[PDB]
């Protein structure tokens, strides 16, 4: 654009300055002159507009690189959305023509199954109360009262133990277990 | 407010230009008042004469039906309702004095004389010159004071002809008119295309001022006066005022009908400035 | 609220600078090819804005919602946000309480033949459809709005849960700092409060509420462009008339000349001015729809552990609804 | 400007109603005597003539056809204008004037012309005819030229300080007495107007040739306001665009039977940007008015498969057809739409979540590859319920299996 | 250092342009209608 | 930059109404007025921008 605008005429007998100096007298010169200086010189206002406004768009993309590459980058993200879908894993930069290029790799699941959980579980007798931790208490699909710890963001029924509970105050919306008690419990 | 000309607008807000008014300007007052003892009680209207300038605007009537002091009687128990009366004015260029007795008000040249002329049912027109007439305790002697338009109650040009001279007498346009006892408006302007009159009694019962009678009319005019009037017998008449107009900014409204029912001074107050500039 | 979304505007360069002319049409195409630019430039501010719009509709997809949370509740009143359209109640008042005109899709020119509706058909631009229905940005409200019963929980976005609105109220709470015993002996007073502030939140639309406000003055500043674009027609700048026809009847070719010069000069000035408007739009569109992806999964798709972020006070739970 | 072209739903140029008719009102005007100009004796410079002419025609051929115009002068109009166009009013100011003093007429000149005689005004549009009715005419008519010709070389009070004339005014009447009542020329002389001393000067000139030719000059004003143009040259539908010239107002627009607004006395009814949105006719029928607006054209392109549509935006396409001959030399498959109907497209109830060419309201066109594109609706894909338990259990949807997925910026 | 506020600048657009001269005020009239967008567009970004 | 364009001719015979209005005739009067009115405008617009 500002190439091309040079060879506009604004309105004058010619783009060229040579060619009005040749054709016209010095009062319709001044003329010509005029209106070919106001247009170019429109022309690079409006270039400089645009340089300014790329500027501000350039800072705060600049600002939004520092803070990903502090997050993505060096760290492992915990705020989701930010650092691309899903759960962030691991993020690597590549360098661009005007910028810079993110990779994310995000854990993305596939398939999943409903399944029957509780808030934590209380055995009758000594009120002691535990939690599950990074996980759910899923109800074992071939007994009523049997309890199996499964990952949040993938499915497996493990034994509870204490490595993956924690001692909770009690609550009243916990089950109150009585037989066939896990072993942080029994 | 003088109405735009040759157009009409319906809801709209637009920020004219032309001759308009000052907001609470007081106008000039000017009464006309009844025979005292079987001669005529006028004011001291016909000696002074004011500066046209860029056209007037008279608020006619404005006080009718009300409770009217007679000039020649302050006593409440005489005083009686209000009539209308249509004033006398005279327009001219070049004013200097009467020769005889040396009275101002002489109005040399041709000038534009606006008589209410019948009872009160034609306004008429005529552009011509006033000499005096040598005639005894008449405009042009030794005894005389000033001139009344002297009518009954139920043409003024006869009484004007008793103290005037019509010659070289160029146009005499005839207007018709209603008796009312309204609320009326008169506006009168001068611009190269000559001399245009603004009257109230066009179109649908309203305030606004219309254009009418575009007379051909040249030569500036730059003084004006108001002819005393008096009416043979107690009774009470309304009062006019006359408003300069001025070249000002001034922004206006219309309504449904195509009337201005409101506007703004634009320079009045600070406030004003700054609801055009808005 | 967040401005996400610019106005989409195409301007006809050739219609707005010379209302069909065939001689202001020599003029401007000796002048030069500014309406090529004009047009591209305009094109491709509108393809920005659809991308931003989709980038932003991504952060609000949930790959699990739950249709019963909001009426499945236990004291507190969530109706404000139940679906029923897929349009909530809180989505219908604020739609309703903004003086927001009818952008005429479908029959516009219709009623136009038979104000800035009518003003696209006679000036030369043209206000493009969004890239959504608004039923559809109510679907995507209602499911992010039907989400929030276990986003913050332990299932980072990974797994849902399905928790009553209840249990999680009063699981944000004790993360919050509060007590279980607190809680526990304070079932119906919290309940209480949280429904008297959500009444009071529905009464607020009014001239008061400060981003009531920004919503107005965004719906007034974009129709002020509009207005700014429309009005400067009736601009002579400096000729003997605004209009193209009164200076070819009056006047002889060479002062023609001159006039529909100055004319087509004063009109790509303001197709320019409105062209780098709309650039400055488009920038500051974009770090709101940023701000606007950041405050979703940071306020509603979890509870916010920093302060001053998601609103005053200690952030609880947050609702997005859709604006004009 | 360029022949090969990327895909997108593209915005075209707008496309203008033709006319479908003309109407014409011009409520008999009578012509007006130009005569007059032609008809005493030529006026003097210093008590020059001027005629305001409204409500009238004229026949100009019959007028060029009596004088011989040396050098016109016009500023803002062209005499090609006044012979064709209407307008409101005429002024004519003429007065006799001899071809070796022009340039005393002319902007900027410091003669006394100027300022004592006459000063025109250009704050409207204006023409300075300079023309020479010949001995032939001048017998033909009663036009002499046989008053005592002289200008205004002073005006100048008691104070000493000159009274200029304005821009647009006749001669002050003491000083326009006062030279016309001396017979003889002079310089300085004493004058007393009427109880007011003042010094004048008289220079006289003879704008009578040795051919007997009379030389003018002619000063016309024609003054273009808004409302009816009740002067105009002697020259030889509901729903549609339309050419009109109801009152000298020549124009287009939509013409619609429409209730009364305004003032019936005053014809026309203006907006505030200076529009006409309406006019009272005579039989007292009301036509409120609108320029004849333009069809928005959208044009849907794919470069895979080379095929082109059209979108018209936001019109409903009954109306079309009204304006079916404004559009391209190839403008059927005629299809509603939300977005506003459109041709070339097949509707198909296929939902497609991502679409590379939106038509607006949650709308697509998909590719062909037949030789047409296909309308279809983007897909909002549900997530997957999870049932809230009314007990002290909770449903919980865990993965089961996971892949790797990559996201980049 | 963090840029949290711009000089708020009222310009009044028929002083600036015309100097108080009335012919000018006339053309400026003619030439359009821009001093009022000019004011409400400088007063918006003030009150923002 | 505000301040220092109302020194600025725009190719006029000077950069006040006042000489322009001493010297000049009417019609050239609106020619020099109206290119000054334009580059006031044009530096008003800037800044807005
Ligand atoms: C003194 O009293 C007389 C008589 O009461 C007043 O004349 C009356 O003025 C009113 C003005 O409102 C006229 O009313 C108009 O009536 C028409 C319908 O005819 C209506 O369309 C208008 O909107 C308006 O209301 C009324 O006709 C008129 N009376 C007569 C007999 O003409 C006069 O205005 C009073 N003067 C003062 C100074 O109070
Ligand atoms: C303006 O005025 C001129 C007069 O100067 C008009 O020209 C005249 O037009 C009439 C009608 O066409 C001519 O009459 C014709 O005469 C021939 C014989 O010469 C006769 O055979 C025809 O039947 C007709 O009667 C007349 O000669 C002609 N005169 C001149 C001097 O040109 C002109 O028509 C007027 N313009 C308008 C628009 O009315
Ligand atoms: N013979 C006679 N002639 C009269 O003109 C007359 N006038 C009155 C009363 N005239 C008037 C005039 C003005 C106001 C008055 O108070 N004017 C208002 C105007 C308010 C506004 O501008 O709307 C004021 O207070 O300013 C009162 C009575 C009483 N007797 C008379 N008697
Ligand atoms: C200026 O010219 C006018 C027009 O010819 C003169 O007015 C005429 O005056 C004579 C004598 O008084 C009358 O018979 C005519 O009827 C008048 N005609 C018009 C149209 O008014 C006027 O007298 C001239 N002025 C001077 C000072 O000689
Ligand atoms: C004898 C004239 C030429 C010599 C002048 C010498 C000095 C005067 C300098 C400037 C005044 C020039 C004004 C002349 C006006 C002539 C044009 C006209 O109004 O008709
Ligand atoms: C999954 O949902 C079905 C239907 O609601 C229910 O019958 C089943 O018990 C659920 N699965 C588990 C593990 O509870
Ligand atoms: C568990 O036991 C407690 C009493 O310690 C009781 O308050 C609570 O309701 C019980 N919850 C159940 C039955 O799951
Ligand atoms: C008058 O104009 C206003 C615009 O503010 C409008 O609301 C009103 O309806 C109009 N009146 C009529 C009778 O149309
Ligand atoms: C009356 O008019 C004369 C004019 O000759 C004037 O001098 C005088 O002051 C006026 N008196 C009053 C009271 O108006
Ligand atoms: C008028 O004035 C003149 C001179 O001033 C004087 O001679 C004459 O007597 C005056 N006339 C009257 C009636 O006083
Ligand atoms: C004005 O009147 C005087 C004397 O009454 C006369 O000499 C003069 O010519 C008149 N002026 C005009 C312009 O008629
Ligand atoms: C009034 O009427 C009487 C009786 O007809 C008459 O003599 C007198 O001249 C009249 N006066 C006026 C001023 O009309
Ligand atoms: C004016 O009214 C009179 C009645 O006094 C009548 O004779 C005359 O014809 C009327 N003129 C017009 C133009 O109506
Ligand atoms: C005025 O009225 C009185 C009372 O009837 C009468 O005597 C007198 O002649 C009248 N005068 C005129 C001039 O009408
Ligand atoms: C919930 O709030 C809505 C709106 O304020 C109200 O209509 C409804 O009755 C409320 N329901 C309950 C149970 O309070
Ligand atoms: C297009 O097809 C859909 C689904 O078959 C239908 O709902 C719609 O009404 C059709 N369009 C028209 C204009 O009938």
């Amino acid at each position: 654009k500002l190439a091309s605008e040079l060879a506009n005429t604004f309105g004058a007998i010619s783009a060229s300055i040579g060619d009005i100096l040749k054709r016209l007298d010095v009062l319709e010169q001044e003329v010509q002159i005029d209106r070919l200086i106001n247009g170019r010189l429109t022309s690079l206002n409006a270039f400089v507009s645009q340089q300014l406004v790329r500027s501000e768009a350039a800072a705060r993309s600049s600002q939004l690189a520092k803070e990903k590459i502090n997050e993505c980058v060096k760290a492992q993200s915990t705020r989701s959305g930010f650092c691309g879908q899903g759960t962030h894993i691991v993020s690597f930069v590549i360098n661009a023509p005007n910028g810079f290029y993110f990779i994310h790799v995000g854990y993305h699941p596939q398939d999943y199954v409903n399944q029957t959980a509780a808030y934590g579980l209380c055995d009758s007798s000594s009120k002691k109360c535990i939690a599950a931790k990074n996980g759910y208490f899923v109800k074992n699909d071939s007994d009523s009262g049997s309890w199996s710890y499964t990952g949040s963001s993938f499915y497996q029924p493990e034994p509870i133990t204490t490595f993956n509970s924690r001692f909770v105050e009690p609550e009243v919306t916990f089950q109150n277990l009585s037989n066939n008690l896990p072993p942080p419990l029994l | 407010v003088l109405y735009p000309v040759g157009r009409t607008y319906s809801n709209i807000t637009i920020t004219l230009e032309g001759l308009f008014p000052h907001q609470a300007d007081r106008g000039d007052m000017y009464v006309y008042s009844q025979s005292h003892k079987g001669r005529p009680f006028i004011s001291n209207y016909s000696l002074v004469t004011n500066d046209f300038g860029n056209g007037i605007v008279i608020r006619i009537g404005s006080a009718a039906n009300k409770t009217g002091s007679p000039i020649i009687s302050n006593i409440a128990s005489n005083f009686q309702i209000m009539k209308k009366l249509y004033p006398a004015l005279l327009f001219g260029s070049a004013v200097g004095k009467f020769p005889a007795n040396n009275k101002t008000g002489a109005y040399f040249n041709h000038s534009l004389v606006i008589l209410p002329e019948k009872c009160g049912t034609v306004i008429t027109a005529l552009y011509c010159v006033l000499e005096p007439k040598n005639d005894t305790n008449c405009t042009g002697s030794s005894g005389y004071v000033s001139y009344v338009l002297f009518e009954n109650f139920s043409n003024l040009k006869n009484s004007l002809q008793q103290w005037f001279n019509i010659k070289d007498c160029l146009f005499e346009k005839n207007y018709n008119v209603t008796d009312d006892e309204r609320e009326e408006w008169f506006g009168i302007i001068q611009d190269q295309q000559g001399v245009h009159l603004y009257t109230s009694r066009k179109n649908g019962y309203s305030n606004n001022m219309f254009l009418f009678a575009t007379l051909p009319i040249y030569d500036q005019i730059l003084y004006y006066t108001v002819m005393p009037r008096s009416i043979n017998a107690y009774h009470a008449f309304s009062a006019f005022y006359i408003y300069k107009l001025h070249k000002i900014n001034y922004m206006v409204d219309f309504d449904v009908n195509g009337y201005i029912t409101r506007a703004v001074d634009c320079g009045y107050n600070d406030y004003t400035q700054l609801q055009c500039s808005y | 609220f967040i401005e996400t979304s610019i106005q989409k505007v195409t301007v006809d360069c050739k219609q707005y600078v010379c209302n069909g002319f065939e001689r202001c049409e020599q003029l401007l195409v000796q002048y030069g090819q500014f309406c090529s630019k004009i047009n591209q430039a305009l094109h491709g501010v509108n393809l920005r804005q659809d991308d931003a719009t989709k980038s932003l509709f991504e952060d609000i997809k949930v790959p699990q919602s739950v249709p019963l949370m909001t009426s499945l509740t236990g004291d507190y009143n969530l109706s404000l946000f139940e679906a029923p359209n897929y349009r909530s109640a809180l989505e219908d008042l604020l739609f309703d309480k903004v003086t927001l005109s009818d952008p005429g899709y479908m029959k516009g020119y219709d009623e136009c033949m038979k104000d800035l509706i009518c003003a696209q058909y006679v000036s030369g631009y043209k206000v493009l459809p969004p890239l959504y229905d608004a039923n559809m940005e109510a679907m995507y409200t209602a499911s992010l709005t039907g989400s929030i019963a276990g986003s913050f929980w332990t299932g980072g976005l990974s797994s849902a849960a399905a928790l009553p609105f209840a249990q999680s109220m009063f699981y944000r709470m004790n993360g919050i700092g509060i007590t279980q015993n607190v809680l526990m002996k304070n079932q119906r007073e919290i309940a209480n409060k949280f429904n008297q502030a959500l009444g009071a939140m529905q009464t607020g639309f009014t001239a008061t509420n400060q981003a009531f406000q920004k919503v107005q003055d965004v719906v007034n500043a974009n129709a002020q462009a509009l207005s700014k674009l429309a009005s400067e027609l009736a601009n002579t700048f400096g000729a003997i008339s605004a209009s193209i026809g009164d200076i070819l009847k009056r006047l002889d070719v060479l002062e023609q000349e001159v006039q529909i010069d100055r004319l087509i000069n004063g009109r790509l000035t303001s197709l320019n001015a409105f062209v780098s408007q709309q650039l400055v739009r488009s920038e500051a569109a974009a770090r709101s729809s940023q701000l606007a992806k950041e405050k979703i999964n940071e306020c509603v798709k979890a509870q916010s552990t920093r302060s001053g972020f998601c609103g005053q006070g200690t952030h609880i739970v947050s609702f997005v609804i859709n604006a004009p | 400007g360029q022949f090969d072209m990327d895909s997108g739903v593209y915005s075209a140029s707008y496309f203008n109603a033709r006319s479908r008719g003309y109407y014409y009102e011009a409520a008999e005007l009578t012509e007006c005597d130009l005569d007059v100009l032609f008809k005493n004796d030529a006026p003097i410079i210093a008590n020059y003539s001027r005629r305001v002419f409204t409500n009238c025609n004229y026949n100009l051929t019959k007028l060029l056809s009596l004088v011989q115009v040396d050098e016109f002068v016009c500023h803002k109009t062209t005499p090609e204008a006044l012979a064709t166009g209407c307008y409101s009013s005429l002024t004519v100011d003429w007065f006799a004037l001899p071809f070796s003093m022009k340039s005393t007429l002319a902007i900027g000149s410091a003669e006394a012309i100027s300022m004592f005689n006459y000063n025109q005004d250009y704050s409207n549009p204006t023409c300075r005819i300079h023309a020479a009715v010949t001995a032939n005419v001048s017998t033909a008519l009663n036009f002499t030229a046989n008053a005592n010709y002289a200008y205004i070389s002073r005006c100048q009070g008691v104070d000493g300080k000159p009274i200029l004339l304005q821009p647009g005014q006749m001669t002050n009447i003491a000083c326009r007495s006062g030279v016309l009542a001396r017979p003889s020329d002079a310089d300085y002389f004493g004058y007393s107007f009427q109880g007011r001393n003042y010094y004048l000067g008289r220079k006289s000139y003879k704008p009578k040739t040795d051919e007997g030719d009379v030389q003018m000059v002619y000063v016309i004003t024609p003054k273009y306001d808004k409302g009816p143009d009740t002067v105009c040259p002697l020259k030889d539908l509901l729903g549609q665009c339309i050419d009109y010239d109801i009152h000298g107002v020549v124009g287009r627009g939509v013409f619609q039977v429409c209730n009364t607004t305004g003032i019936a006395s005053q014809i026309f009814v203006y907006d505030g940007f200076g529009n006409i949105i309406g006019f009272h006719s005579k039989n007292g029928t009301y036509y409120c008015m609108a320029p004849c607006v333009s069809v928005p054209v959208s044009v849907i392109y794919d470069k895979s498969s080379d095929v082109h549509a059209t979108l018209y935006s936001s019109v409903e396409c009954n109306h079309i057809k009204s304006v079916a001959t404004v559009f391209s030399r190839q403008t059927n498959g005629l299809l509603q739409t939300a977005v506003g109907c459109v041709i070339g497209f097949r509707n198909t109830s296929d939902t497609v979540e991502d679409c590379t060419l939106p038509l607006g309201q949650s709308l697509c066109a998909k590719p062909p590859s037949n030789n047409t594109f296909a309308l279809v609706h983007m897909l909002f894909q549900n997530p997957l319920k999870v049932s809230v338990l009314n007990s002290t259990e909770f449903q919980v949807s865990i993965p089961q299996n996971f892949s790797f997925g990559i996201t980049e910026e």
